[PDB]
């Protein structure tokens, strides 16, 4: 990954 | 953790590059994403890149206006805007939100006007005028273009007692200020001193607050 | 783009009151996956923001056990259970669920605390700044409550209302006062043909105006 606590990129 | 570049004064039409550059981690691991607060609005989210594969998104009103790319080797990130207008005008910040490292941000005024330094003026009082056992004295920063400026007592020894006003723009030209109150001894034995640094036109000034005399 | 609305835009707080920030999105926000991405974040003036709050409950490391996150699909809410000197600033609701990611307008928090005087301090023009043609007098008036207040400049017994320049200060995060400064600025020609220059401020803690002033001539 995880490398943000927002949506992940797609 | 995140520092980022200085404020500055491109003119209308120009380009301009961001670099953020991270110490205590690796951006590898983090998404940077940046985003713009004209200061007047909230935050704006402009984008965001995975450096270690170098993958972005950008907004819709960003498309094509920004431009994000990594760079491992040197732990930094850059967000290049194109194409600068007044409504670029702004203090952008670089983040990695998994574990909420900020940058200190970076000021950006596109004008068509050229940069100008600050003049500095020491304040020190009338005539001893004592209210008790404490002592109030000033620094007065004026006519500088763009913002920000960053002031200090002492390289910021003189972490209390302080009080640093708001700019206020007049005849395109801002102004400053700054008071400082300590203890009737200290001042005038040890020297205080007020630290200008105008960082959109590389001036750092020093201002020794020393009594005045025949004036 | 999916619009964050949250009230109230002001919120005013005694030093220990709870306080409620409320957010209402557009759409809803949780995602396909389980997850709502939408977090709450603080900014006192001038300073890099701070997430408080995360995936709408968690808390971030380092955040008091008094700030609470609630909320759910579209209606969220931020909890203060006691507020303090230091929540002065502005707070705002951040979605990250849809693309792109979208903030709230923010809300600014302020705090109703006992009433001060304040402590004012005169300064005539640095002499450096003399020789080069004009002349700046400054007012400081510092760590006073509540904000509203107001400086008349007497120059030899007459009022001046031009060339002031007045600046506040946001809400002291320590004591929760305010300080302002007011400078007058002339020309020195203007300067040298007068003598006495007062600074007069007058503020809700009496009726009756701190006047400080100086008599150039004697110094």
């Amino acid at each position: 990954a995880p490398k943000t606590n927002m949506k992940h990129m797609a | 953790k995140l520092q980022q570049s200085g404020a500055e004064l491109v003119r209308s039409g120009a380009s301009v590059k961001l670099s953020c550059t991270a110490s205590g981690f690796n951006i590898k691991d983090y998404y940077i994403q940046w985003v713009k607060q004209r200061p007047e609005q909230g935050l704006e989210w402009i984008g965001w890149i995975d450096p270690e594969n170098g993958n972005s998104e950008y907004a819709p009103r960003f498309q094509g206006k920004a431009t994000m790319t990594a760079d491992t080797l040197s732990n930094t990130a850059y967000l290049q805007l194109s194409s600068l207008t007044s409504e670029d005008t702004a203090v952008y910040y670089c983040n990695a939100d998994l574990h909420d490292y900020w940058g200190q941000g970076t000021t950006l005024t596109v004008s068509s006007a050229k940069t100008t330094a600050p003049s500095v003026y020491p304040l020190a009082p009338v005539c001893g005028d004592t209210t008790g056992s404490s002592v109030t004295l000033g620094c007065l920063v004026k006519g500088y273009f763009p913002e920000p400026v960053t002031l200090t007592w002492n390289s910021g020894s003189l972490s209390s007692g302080v009080h640093t006003f708001p700019a206020v723009l007049q005849s395109d030209l801002y102004t400053l200020s700054s008071s400082v109150t300590v203890t009737s001894s200290t001042w005038p034995s040890q020297s205080i001193t007020c630290n200008v640094a105008h960082p959109a036109s590389s001036t750092k000034v020093d201002k020794k607050i020393e009594p005045r005399v025949t004036s | 783009d999916v619009v964050m609305t949250q009230t109230p835009l002001s919120l005013s707080v005694t030093i220990g009151q709870p306080a409620s920030i409320s957010c209402k999105s557009s759409q809803s926000l949780l995602d396909s996956d389980g997850k709502t991405y939408l977090i709450w974040v603080f900014q006192r003036p001038g300073q890099s923001p701070k997430r408080l709050i995360f995936l709408v409950s968690k808390r971030d490391s380092g955040v008091p056990d008094r700030f609470t996150g609630s909320g759910s699909g579209t209606d969220f809410t931020l909890k203060i259970s006691r507020v303090e000197a230091e929540d002065v600033g502005v707070y705002y609701c951040w979605q990250g669920t849809h693309f792109p990611h979208t903030v709230g307008g923010g809300t600014k928090l302020e705090i109703a605390r006992a009433d001060a005087a304040p402590t004012v301090s005169i300064f005539p023009p640095s002499s450096e700044q003399l020789t080069s043609g004009g002349a700046s007098v400054v007012c400081f008036l510092n760590n006073f409550y509540p904000k509203d207040i107001n400086v008349k400049w007497k120059i030899d017994g007459s009022e001046r209302q031009n060339g002031v320049l007045n600046s506040w200060t946001d809400q002291d995060s320590k004591d929760s006062t305010y300080s302002m400064s007011s400078t007058l600025t002339l020309t020195k020609d203007e300067y040298e043909r007068h003598n006495s220059y007062t600074c007069e401020a007058t503020h809700k803690t009496s009726t009756s105006p701190i006047v400080k002033s100086f008599n150039r001539n004697e110094c």
